[PDB]
């Protein structure tokens, strides 16, 4: 039984480290491209919910470094929902999910990656897109995001651009 | 040539199962071990 991926997708896996500079923090875990292995995988490591604070967990297409300063990530943004353990597991397994599935009808090439960090502060799901400039196609990949996670209505979700990031909302839903 | 291959979510759900890849175990402990749970 082998069911294969659209795409090859990379987990990465950041541990806080307060003697690191950020981009040594991370750490690419490991690649799988069918769905026999994305629930090998799913099934086998801590749960976003698990994860220590300041964790991260990454989910991004081959050969995509889940940073700001990748050229594919350079001219993009991401959806943010922020939470506030069982609903932003939930968060995080259903984005998976959609991602892996390639439920995103026909801009999945706009897709990067997901992420989720874990801060006391409050957690947080992003999904990563290409190019920060398509309005209408970030609107109906938001939209599907907002669908997919059971996201309710008065939840504003917020589409930020890396490059202000790097340095206010280009997209509210 | 052929579509987008695409999994709606019943379909990823009932697929899920058992012991991961060896090829699997060896990299996630030898770069975060910590998340291991295998
Ligand atoms: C995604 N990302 C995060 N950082 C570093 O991590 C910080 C953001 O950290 P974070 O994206 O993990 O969120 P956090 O909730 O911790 O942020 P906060 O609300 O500002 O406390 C930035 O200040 C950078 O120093 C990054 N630094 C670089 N160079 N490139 C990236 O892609 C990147
Ligand atoms: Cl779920
Ligand atoms: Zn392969
Ligand atoms: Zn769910
Ligand atoms: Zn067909
Ligand atoms: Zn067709």
């Amino acid at each position: 039984t082998r069911h294969p991926l659209q795409n090859r997708w990379a987990l990465w896996y950041l541990k806080a480290d307060r003697n690191k500079e950020w981009e040594d923090c991370l750490k690419m875990v490991s690649l799988f491209d069918t769905v026999e292995d994305f629930w090998s995988l799913y099934n086998h490591i801590q749960s976003a919910g698990g994860l220590n604070w300041g964790s991260d967990y990454y989910l991004f297409k081959e050969g995509i470094k889940p940073m700001w300063e990748d050229v594919n990530n350079v001219q993009g943004g991401r959806w943010l929902v922020v939470v506030d353990t069982q609903l932003l597991d939930h968060y995080w397994l259903e984005l998976l999910m959609a991602i892996v599935g390639e439920q995103f009808d026909e801009y999945g090439d706009y897709i990067c990656g997901a992420v989720v960090n874990v801060r006391q502060k409050g957690d947080k799901v992003s999904l990563w897109t290409r190019d920060a400039t398509r309005d209408d196609v970030n609107l109906r990949i938001g939209q599907v995001l907002k669908q997919k996670l059971s996201i309710p209505d008065t939840e504003i979700l917020r589409y930020e651009v890396h490059k202000d990031s790097s340095a206010k909302p280009r997209i509210c839903l | 040539g052929p579509h987008m291959i695409r999994y709606n979510r019943d379909t990823l759900m009932t697929a899920r199962d058992a012991p991961i890849p060896d090829e699997m175990l060896q990299e996630i402990n030898r770069v975060a071990p910590d998340i291991l749970i295998a």
